[PDB]
């Protein structure tokens, strides 16, 4: 494997508190710091309005039926180009 | 199978009855749609 | 086209179609076989007061139960599939006429040389002429070169639909976003009938395809004329 | 916390013929009113619903 | 170190689940949990049968891996046998363990 | 408990056979009329 | 009375609540779709929960406090919740054909390529790989909590499960906010149509199986389960890897390969 | 008390009695649905409309004769009735669930009526295809409600699978192995099995055509990049499979019937009947695209579904010939049940073997959406899962009620329904094989005769339908009270009395190991 | 060369019933030729086989709306 620690074999609650706190909460906490520095707003992308993308066949039942569910004026462009 | 004889006996002409009642309740119903679908169609 | 009390299939126009004759016939001859089989060996088990109540055993017997039915789906299989794999193999066409399917009509595209497309719509049943076919005549014909390998192209600007001709053994679904191959030779000229073969709303019953099948030079002058 | 289960074991064996669903007392009955309530309210306005929609409107 | 706080079936177990927990630790099987073991099936050694009433369903695997189920209903008396093979049960009433 | 044997392991009386008739008429009846009146419904539309 | 060791159950309402309930949110949907209103939707959603709080309730009425669950019915319920599980892994697998035929055979419409033009794919390094370590930490939490209780165990019971329904928040909370932030839609074409459908039921799963996990926490407070009988905790649990394993299909099939 | 009993069950007899009732109504729904169907094609024109409100019937009739008639009655209905009795079971394993199972489908069925009342309804077949089934062919309610429906009856049939393969799996005897179980019970577990893998997966197919009509998704539609091909691949995924679902309780009673009125004490090769279930169940998962021969698909993935679906001949002939040795030798009692069980052995076989030249994907670009698959599935469907259904009922009524039919009214019954359904279906292979396309609400003129006998055929039925109800009333109105039932031994079922009481087997059975 | 042209002889990349990628490629080809020839001052001519082949094979419909599309700047395909 890419893995390779040895069978701890010592009554199984330790053993699983062990690798709890061990192994899975630091890989947690190292992917929150890989995370929390690849974050940041970025270069949102020119709007080019291609036929298979903004798809509009029935109007949603929410709002004025021409913005999703988690519309984000910054990144989603609406069919008509993004928001002012 | 063996069986007791009917507790309520139901004689030639109940049968008659039971099964008439029972032809017309599918039938009427359905007789009167379709003989009035013209009626339908113009409306 | 079908005839009244027709029991078979229409007769061959293509050599598939006309192999799919035979196929059929080994296969119906196979069913019709098993089928009164069946129907003798339950009226033989029926038909005796002699009895044998007591636990039959069932292992010699369930070879033959086995093995005989599965020789003769091999005996199906291998026709079959020669069929299947005849139907595909590398023909060369000489042309090249896409149909698109719509709600409810047909439109063609021969679009080799010239721009040459049209609609093809029902004759209604009021504008019928002297001898005319109910349900099966259209405006503007697919006319076609006999004897000669055509690609058909089918697809479809709305729901689904099917291109069928039944007498030269042709179905091919028409999708939109989707080019469907299938190839068409005519062995005799001729009026060729088929029907939309695929429920596509108000007026599926409605949609037929005629193929008109002459000679390449009555076929090309006719293409110059509908420019 | 303590452990109260023992109490709770002698209160839904009660030999007192309640079904399970209401041997707990009173809020038992008061929260299953609630939920028939809606359910059957809510059917009779979903076939409300159904009619209204099976005929035209503006 | 565990600090305790979790019941066992022993303190906490109640009703059938008891009775069955208890039941097993005597080595007593009185809701059905175990496949009885056949004597020789004579009349003189028939099948011991237990119920609650004076009579009680029996199904008869004749001999070793036989699908099939010879079902009848065993009443208190003299020792009834399987239609199909003739083994012997006899019915033994007992009142239930309440 | 609840009424056991023949004519009481059922949702239905089969105290009256009169009754009954009604009763299966009705059920059986109001089944095989729907698409009729579905049918006429759709067509007394458009 | 009975000499077999299987549960007879008192006649009960909730079945017939349950589906009058699933009558009310399949007609309360139509109704918010095609007649822009949410007032049916509402009163299906609310009996649901009455009906889904008061049948549980019931199950644990009838099991801690009554007895019924001898090990016969708990072989069954064990029986019960790996059928279950089979029959949403089938659900699932719908969503990754989906997935995998949009994708191999990307069409003209798409720019003949996968992703599809004009598609700027989340990266997989960042937050997705982050829910991954997330569900993977939950799975190890979540087997320290079943040695704990089988050991009897309580603190560092409780202490093993709230870890696990932390992360199982933070997953949501996170997923949440990727939604927010990612700048493709559901509406961009079947790339959204695949991503946010499949992650989407995940994430209600993950959702489902928090709410399962919690129940277990507070029925672990009132000293509910045995060292030997916690059914409750072992379905939970079955749910809660089914759940972490179909997050690993969908982190290699569609945030990895599929970027 | 009647709320209580009949509203709040938890018990198997009274919730298959539930089961019996709601498949006996649907039946009438989908009778009136069929003969709606034969009125319009009974003569050359139109009589009702254009293709719309016929397809609408077409595809009413047939989620009702499905969903709602034949699972429920095999499944709900025989399966809750005989399948504790059968294993010596006090009930089901989840008795309350069991009773939501049953619950879900009336407002399964208010959803259908809903979609044929709301617009103009969902005219899309029971394959419910995009893009017809799509938001602007099928603009509104009515597809939206025929999903929905389709939800509830799948979840209905979902928890009903795992209730009867935990029941089955866990509640014998102690002593009873799997291979002591009676073949319809082998036959109700196989089913759950199917039901438990097929029916998650059309539930994530509808559900996909849910968000592309309503939250603009485009799994099926080109614009977006999707593939309506991707739908027929998962509904085919489920719908092989369902038909699989629909005659396996078929096989199960039938060997009962033929085994019960041979005066045998078993069926013919018990293991080989075990084996040939699970064969069809197992080969019915891998040959879905036989239903896809005509949409364009490779020339060696034909060769393959040609090849998969042949293959379940044998199995399928196994149980056939097994049926014939069950016969064979036999003491027959030529009852009522038995004449629809000999019936079944021989129009099941027409149909399967139609269904055999249909497998060869050649033959089946002509014979592809023709009548000669309306006559493969109406031979299979009509005459063979609607056969097993009537042997049983009339097998079982006295069980079930305590009393008995006339086995001459009976008689008289299969008899019409015989001609009936020969009549109706026999010409329609004529109809296929020379062209006729489904889903036409008119057809060429040369189709004329075959369509005229065709719906004369479908009108006796209808009289053999209306007769069954009179059958039903005549045996409650005179009650005939059972008395004796030979074969008790093997046929444990009718061993705790007709009717049995509403606790059976309080306490088990005893059965030792030798 | 061969423009003694029928039609679109068979193509091998190409040799199943679905024919959509044929006619795709082929629009991809001539107009990246086109492309690469308006560019260097070039003949077209070039370009012909390609232009001959998708009037062959693609839908009129197809041919119009990727036509239009290039010209609004909305084809998805790289050209
Ligand atoms: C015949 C009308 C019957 C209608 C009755 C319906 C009512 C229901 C009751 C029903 C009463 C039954 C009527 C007899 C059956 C006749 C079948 C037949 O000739 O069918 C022929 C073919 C079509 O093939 C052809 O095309 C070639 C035949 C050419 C005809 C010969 C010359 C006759 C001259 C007139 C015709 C035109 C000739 C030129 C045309 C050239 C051909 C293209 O049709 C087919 O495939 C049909 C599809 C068959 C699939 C089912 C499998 C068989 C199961 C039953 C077997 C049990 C055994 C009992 C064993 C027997 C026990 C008694
Ligand atoms: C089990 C399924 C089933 C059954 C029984 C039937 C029975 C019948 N069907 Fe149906 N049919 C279908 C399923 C079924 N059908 C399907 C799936 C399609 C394709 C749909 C599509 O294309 O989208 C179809 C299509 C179809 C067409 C083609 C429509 C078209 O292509 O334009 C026609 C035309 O004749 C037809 C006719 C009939 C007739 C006359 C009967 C008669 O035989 C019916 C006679 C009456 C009965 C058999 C009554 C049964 C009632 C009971 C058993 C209740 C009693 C209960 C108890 C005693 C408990 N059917
Ligand atoms: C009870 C329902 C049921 C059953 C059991 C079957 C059983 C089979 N079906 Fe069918 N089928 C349907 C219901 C059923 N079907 C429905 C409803 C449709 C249409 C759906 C729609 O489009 O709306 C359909 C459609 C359908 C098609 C698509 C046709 C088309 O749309 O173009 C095909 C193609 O392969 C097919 C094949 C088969 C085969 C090979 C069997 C086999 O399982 C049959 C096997 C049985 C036998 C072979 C007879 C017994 C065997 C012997 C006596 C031994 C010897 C036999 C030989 C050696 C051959 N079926
Ligand atoms: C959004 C993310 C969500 C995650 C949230 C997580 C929060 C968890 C909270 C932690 C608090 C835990 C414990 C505090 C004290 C409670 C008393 C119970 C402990 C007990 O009773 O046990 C003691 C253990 O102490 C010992 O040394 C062992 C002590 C072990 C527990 C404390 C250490 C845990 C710290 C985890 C940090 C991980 C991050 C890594 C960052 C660094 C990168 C390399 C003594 O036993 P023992 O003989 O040593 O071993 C025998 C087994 N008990
Ligand atoms: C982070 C975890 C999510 C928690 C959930 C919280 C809120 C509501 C969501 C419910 C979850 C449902 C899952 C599956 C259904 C539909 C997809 C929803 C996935 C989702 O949430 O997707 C969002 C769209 O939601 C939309 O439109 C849809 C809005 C909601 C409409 C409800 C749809 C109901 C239809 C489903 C029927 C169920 C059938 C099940 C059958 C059962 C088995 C037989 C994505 O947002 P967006 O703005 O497009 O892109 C982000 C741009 N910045
Ligand atoms: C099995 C994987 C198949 C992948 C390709 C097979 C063979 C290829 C050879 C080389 C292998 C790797 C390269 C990938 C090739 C891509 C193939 C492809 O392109 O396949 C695409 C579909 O794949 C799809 O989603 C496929 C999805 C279909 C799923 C089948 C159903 C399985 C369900 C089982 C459920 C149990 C799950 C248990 C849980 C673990 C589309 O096909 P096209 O090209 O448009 O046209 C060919 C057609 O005629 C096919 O009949
Ligand atoms: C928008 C609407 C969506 C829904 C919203 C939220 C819904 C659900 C939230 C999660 C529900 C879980 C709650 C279940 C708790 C039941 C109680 C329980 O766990 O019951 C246990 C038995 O398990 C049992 O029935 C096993 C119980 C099985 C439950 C399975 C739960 C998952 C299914 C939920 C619905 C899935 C929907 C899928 C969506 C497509 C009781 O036995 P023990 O634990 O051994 O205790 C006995 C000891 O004390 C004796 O010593
Ligand atoms: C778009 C809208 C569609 C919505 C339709 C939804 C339909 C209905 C909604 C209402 C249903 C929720 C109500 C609670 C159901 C609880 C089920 C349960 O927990 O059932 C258990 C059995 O199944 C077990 O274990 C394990 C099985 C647990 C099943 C949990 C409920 C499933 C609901 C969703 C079904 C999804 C099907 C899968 C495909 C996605 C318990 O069996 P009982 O017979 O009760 O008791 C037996 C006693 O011995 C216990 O002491
Ligand atoms: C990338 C992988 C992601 C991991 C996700 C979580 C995996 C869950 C695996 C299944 O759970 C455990 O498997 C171990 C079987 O090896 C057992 O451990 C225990 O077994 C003994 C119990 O006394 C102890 O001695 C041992 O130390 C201890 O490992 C334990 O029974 C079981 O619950
Ligand atoms: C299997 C489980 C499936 C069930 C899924 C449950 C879906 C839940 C939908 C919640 O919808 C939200 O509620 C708001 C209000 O409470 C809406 O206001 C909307 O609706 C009103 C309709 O009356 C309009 O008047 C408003 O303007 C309009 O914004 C809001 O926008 C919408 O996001
Ligand atoms: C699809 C399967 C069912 C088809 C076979 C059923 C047909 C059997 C006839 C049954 O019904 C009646 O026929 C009458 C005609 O004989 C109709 O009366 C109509 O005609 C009468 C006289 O001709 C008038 O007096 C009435 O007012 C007028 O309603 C009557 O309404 C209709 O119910
Ligand atoms: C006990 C269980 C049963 C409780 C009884 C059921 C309660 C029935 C309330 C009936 O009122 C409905 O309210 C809807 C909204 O709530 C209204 O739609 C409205 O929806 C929006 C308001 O949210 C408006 O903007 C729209 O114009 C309008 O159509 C609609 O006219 C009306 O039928
Ligand atoms: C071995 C098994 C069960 C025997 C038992 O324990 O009773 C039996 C049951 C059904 C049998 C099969 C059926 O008889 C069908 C086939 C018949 C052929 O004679 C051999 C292969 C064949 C596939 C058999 C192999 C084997 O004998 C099976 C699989
Ligand atoms: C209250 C109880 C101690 C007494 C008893 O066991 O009943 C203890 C046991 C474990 C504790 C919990 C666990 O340690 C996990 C959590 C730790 C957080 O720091 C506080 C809340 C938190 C959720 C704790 C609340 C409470 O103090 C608990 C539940
Ligand atoms: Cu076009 Cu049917
Ligand atoms: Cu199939
Ligand atoms: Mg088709
Ligand atoms: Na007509
Ligand atoms: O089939
Ligand atoms: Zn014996």
């Amino acid at each position: 494997a890419s893995a390779a620690k040895g069978d701890h074999g010592g009554t199984g609650a330790r053993t699983w508190r062990f690798l709890t706190f061990g192994l899975a909460l630091p890989s947690v906490a190292l992917c929150t710091l890989n995370s929390w520095l690849h974050s940041g707003h970025r270069e949102r992308p020119a709007f080019i309005p291609y036929h298979h993308l903004r798809i509009r066949t029935k109007p949603f039942s929410w709002g004025d039926g021409n913005h999703t569910f988690f519309h984000n004026p910054r990144v989603n462009p609406l069919p008509t180009g993004y928001e002012k | 199978i063996t069986a007791k004889p009917a507790k309520t006996p139901t004689s030639p002409k109940e049968q008659a009855i039971g099964l008439s009642v029972t032809f017309l309740s599918f039938l009427l119903p359905a007789g009167w749609v379709l003989y009035h679908l013209d009626n339908y169609k113009k409306s | 086209m079908a005839y009244p009390m027709q029991l078979g299939f229409q007769d061959a126009t293509s050599p598939i179609m006309e192999e799919l004759l035979h196929f059929h016939d080994h296969t119906l001859m196979i069913v019709f076989l098993i089928s009164s089989l069946v129907l003798y060996i339950i009226s033989l088990m029926l038909t005796t007061k002699l009895t044998h109540t007591s636990t039959m055993d069932a292992q010699e017997v369930e070879t033959i139960w086995t093995i005989l039915p599965a020789i003769i789906l091999i005996l199906i299989a291998l026709p079959s599939l020669r069929i299947l794999y005849m139907m595909d193999e590398i023909n060369n066409p000489s042309l090249t006429v896409k149909t698109m399917g719509h709600q409810w009509y047909w439109s063609y595209e021969y679009t080799d040389y010239e721009d040459l497309s049209f609609d093809s719509y029902m004759i209604p049943t009021s504008e019928l002429k002297p001898g005319e076919l109910r349900l099966l005549e259209v405006d503007n014909r697919v006319v076609l070169p006999m004897e000669m390998t055509i690609r058909m192209l089918v697809s479809s600007e709305d729901v689904l639909h099917s291109w069928a001709v039944p007498s030269l053994g042709l179905k091919t679904d028409a999708i939109p976003g989707r080019l469907n191959q299938t190839t068409l030779m005519s062995s005799r000229p001729g009026l060729y009938y088929g029907q939309c073969s695929e429920i596509c709303g108000s007026n599926h019953s409605f949609m037929p395809i005629v193929l008109e099948l002459v000679p390449l030079k009555y076929f090309e002058k006719w293409s110059a004329s509908m420019l | 916390f303590e452990n109260r289960v023992a109490e709770k074991q002698k209160l839904f064996q009660e030999d007192n013929g309640l079904p399970v669903h209401l041997k707990g007392g009173a809020t038992d009955n008061i929260l299953y009113r609630v939920t028939m309530t809606l359910c059957l309210g809510g059917t009779l306005y979903s076939l409300y619903c159904l009619g209204w929609a099976s005929f035209p409107h503006k | 170190a565990s600090g305790g706080g979790v019941p066992t079936d022993e303190e906490q177990a109640t009703g059938l689940e008891r009775e069955v927990m208890l039941a097993a630790r005597k080595g007593q099987d009185p809701y059905n949990i175990l496949a009885p073991k056949a004597t020789s099936g004579t009349k003189e050694d028939p099948n011991l049968v237990p119920s609650i009433t004076n009579k009680r369903i029996v199904g008869c695997i004749c001999e070793e891996d036989n699908s099939t189920v010879i079902w009848f209903w065993l009443h208190k008396g003299e020792a009834q046998r399987c239609p199909s093979c003739g083994t012997h049960y006899k019915l033994v009433p007992h009142q239930l363990a309440h | 408990h609840y009424e056991e044997g023949p004519g009481k392991n059922i949702p239905f009386s089969v105290e009256n056979k009169w009754r009954l008739l009604a009763m299966m008429t009705l059920f059986f009846g109001s089944g095989f009329a729907a698409p009729f009146f579905i049918v006429r419904h759709q067509l007394l539309k458009k | 009375h009975q000499t077999h060791a299987y549960h007879m159950v008192n006649p009960s309402p909730w079945p017939l609540t349950g589906a009058l309930s699933a009558l009310l949110m399949t007609s309360g949907l139509t109704m918010w779709f095609h007649f822009n209103s949410m007032t049916l939707l509402m009163i299906g959603l609310t009996t649901n929960m009455l009906t889904m709080y008061q049948w549980w309730r019931d199950v644990i009425r009838e099991s801690t406090f009554q007895g019924h669950h001898t090990p016969a019915v708990q072989k069954g319920l064990r029986y019960g919740m790996i059928l279950f599980i089979i029959s949403e892994v089938l659900f699932f697998t719908g969503f990754f054909w989906a997935f995998y035929h949009s994708s191999l055979a990307p069409t003209p419409e798409l720019g003949g390529c996968w992703p599809p033009t004009g598609i700027h794919p989340l990266n997989p390094l960042e937050v997705p790989l982050l829910n991954t370590s997330v569900l993977l930490a939950s799975g190890v939490s979540i087997t320290w909590a079943h040695h704990s209780l089988m050991e009897g165990d309580r603190k560092h019971m409780l202490q093993a499960l709230f870890i696990t329904i932390t992360l199982g928040v933070y997953f949501t909370l996170l997923q949440a906010s990727e939604y927010y932030e990612a700048p493709f839609t559901i509406s961009d074409g079947v790339y959204g149509s695949t991503f946010f459908v499949a992650t989407g039921f995940h994430g209600l799963h993950v959702i489902i199986g928090s709410t399962f996990l919690i129940v277990c926490f507070f029925r672990q407070l009132k000293f509910h389960f045995t060292s030997n009988h916690h059914f409750g905790f072992e379905a939970a649990a079955w749910y809660w890897h089914f759940v972490d394993v179909v997050w690993l299909f969908l982190y290699v099939s569609i945030y990895w390969w599929g970027s | 008390m009647f709320i209580n009993r009949w509203l709040f069950s938890t018990n198997h007899k009274d919730i298959g009695t539930l089961y019996l009732l709601f498949g006996a109504w649907a039946g009438m729904v989908g009778t009136a649905l069929s003969l709606l169907i034969r009125a319009e094609l009974g003569q050359p024109g139109t009589l009702l409309g254009d293709d719309q409100i016929y397809n609408v019937v077409v595809t009413a009739h047939a989620f009702v004769m499905i969903f709602f008639m034949v699972m429920p009655i095999m499944i709900g209905g025989f399966g809750n009735w005989l399948v504790p009795l059968m294993i010596g079971a006090p009930d089901m394993a989840f008795p309350r669930m069991n009773n939501m199972s049953f619950w879900l489908l009336p407002p399964s069925f208010l959803l259908l009526l809903a979609s044929s009342m709301v617009e103009a309804g969902a005219g899309t077949g029971w394959t419910v295809y995009p893009p017809l089934a799509g938001n602007l062919a099928h603009a509104g309610a009515s597809v939206d409600l025929t999903i929905f429906s389709l939800h509830l009856a799948g979840v209905s049939s979902i928890l009903g699978a795992i209730n009867f393969i935990t029941t089955i799996i866990n509640m014998k005897p102690p002593a009873m192995s799997q291979y002591q179980t009676p073949l319809f019970v082998w036959s109700v577990m196989i089913t759950a099995v199917l039901l438990l893998l097929s029916l998650p997966v059309l539930a994530a197919g509808i559900t996909m055509l849910l968000t592309d009509r309503n939250l603009n998704t485009t799994f099926f539609d080109p614009a977006g990049g999707g593939d309506p091909i991707l739908y027929q691949h998962l509904f085919w995924f489920f719908g092989h499979p369902e038909v699989y679902i629909l005659i396996l309780p078929g096989f199960g009673m039938i060997s009962h019937i033929v085994t019960y009125y041979s005066g045998k004490k078993e069926p013919f090769g018990y293991m080989g009947m075990v084996w040939a279930m699970m064969s069809i169940g197992f080969l019915g998962f891998i040959v879905w695209a036989h239903h896809m021969f005509t949409v364009g698909m490779d020339v060696d993935t034909r060769a393959y579904f040609t090849s998969a679906t042949m293959i379940i001949a044998i199995p399928t002939g196994v149980k056939v010939f097994s049926w014939l040795a069950t016969l064979h030798g036999g003491n027959i009692k030529w009852s009522p049940a038995m004449m629809w069980a000999l019936g079944f052995i021989f129009l099941f076989t027409v149909g399967g073997l139609t269904g055999i030249v249909l497998a060869n994907s050649s033959l089946d670009i002509v014979l592809h959406d023709t009548y000669y698959v309306v006559a493969h599935f109406h031979y299979v469907l009509s005459m063979g899962a609607v056969f097993a259904i009537m042997g049983g009922f009339v097998h079982w009524f006295p069980l079930f009620s305590g009393y008995t039919l006339n086995d001459t009214w009976a008689k008289i019954h299969f008899a019409i329904m015989f001609v009936g359904v020969n009549m109706t279906f026999f010409p329609q292979h004529f109809l296929g094989l020379s062209g006729m396309p489904r889903r036409y609400s008119d057809y060429p003129d040369a189709y004329t005769m075959w369509n005229t006998i065709s719906s004369m055929g479908s009108f006796i039925s209808l009289t053999a339908v209306m007769l069954m109800v009179f059958i039903i009333w005549e045996a409650f109105a005179s009650k005939r009270e059972v008395l004796t039932v030979d074969l008790t031994t093997t046929n444990l079922e009718w061993l705790n009395g007709c009717p049995p009481p509403y606790h059976t087997f309080e306490e088990p059975t005893y059965v030792n190991l030798k | 060369k061969i423009k003694n042209y029928q039609t679109a002889p068979f193509d091998s990349r190409f040799p199943n019933q679905n024919q959509t990628r044929n006619c795709w490629q082929n629009y991809l080809d001539f107009h990246r030729c086109e492309k690469a020839m308006t560019a260097k001052g070039g003949d077209v001519s070039v370009c012909e086989w390609y232009r001959r082949v998708y009037k062959s094979l693609c839908p009129i419909s197809w041919v119009s709306t990727w036509d239009d599309r290039r010209a609004e700047g909305t084809f998805p395909g790289k050209i």
